[PDB]
């Protein structure tokens, strides 16, 4: 999947998502935090926002919502359910343009 | 970074 990016940081994210993107671009790379686990950047309103995502083993998901097996099943949802995604204040953050 | 609170 194209919007998967394998090694890059955070900083190389918000790089990429701001001379790269529009608003609504994303991209999953992986947890730095977290080593072995994915982060959604995504970028709304010039700005750039990173959300973990949860992988049990058993699924994928982010830290609550609806739960699946492949990261590029939760990547599909998120897509095509842009009001599904709440940042606990209520506020909307839209997956819509896989950055690249 | 600019992480959202996932709670």
């Amino acid at each position: 999947r194209r919007w998967f990016h394998p090694n890059i940081t955070g900083v190389e994210a918000e790089n990429l998502l701001l001379t790269r993107g529009v608003d609504g671009s994303f991209l999953a790379r992986p947890s730095k935090s977290n080593p072995g686990d994915f982060t959604l950047s995504v970028r709304r309103n010039g700005a750039v926002t990173h959300i973990k995502i949860q992988n049990t083993g058993d699924y994928y998901d982010l830290y609550g919502g609806e739960k699946f097996a492949t990261l590029a099943e939760l990547v599909q949802y998120y897509m095509e359910h842009h009001g599904q995604l709440k940042e606990k204040n209520g506020d909307v953050i839209e997956l819509k343009y896989p950055l690249n | 970074g600019g992480y959202m609170d996932m709670s």
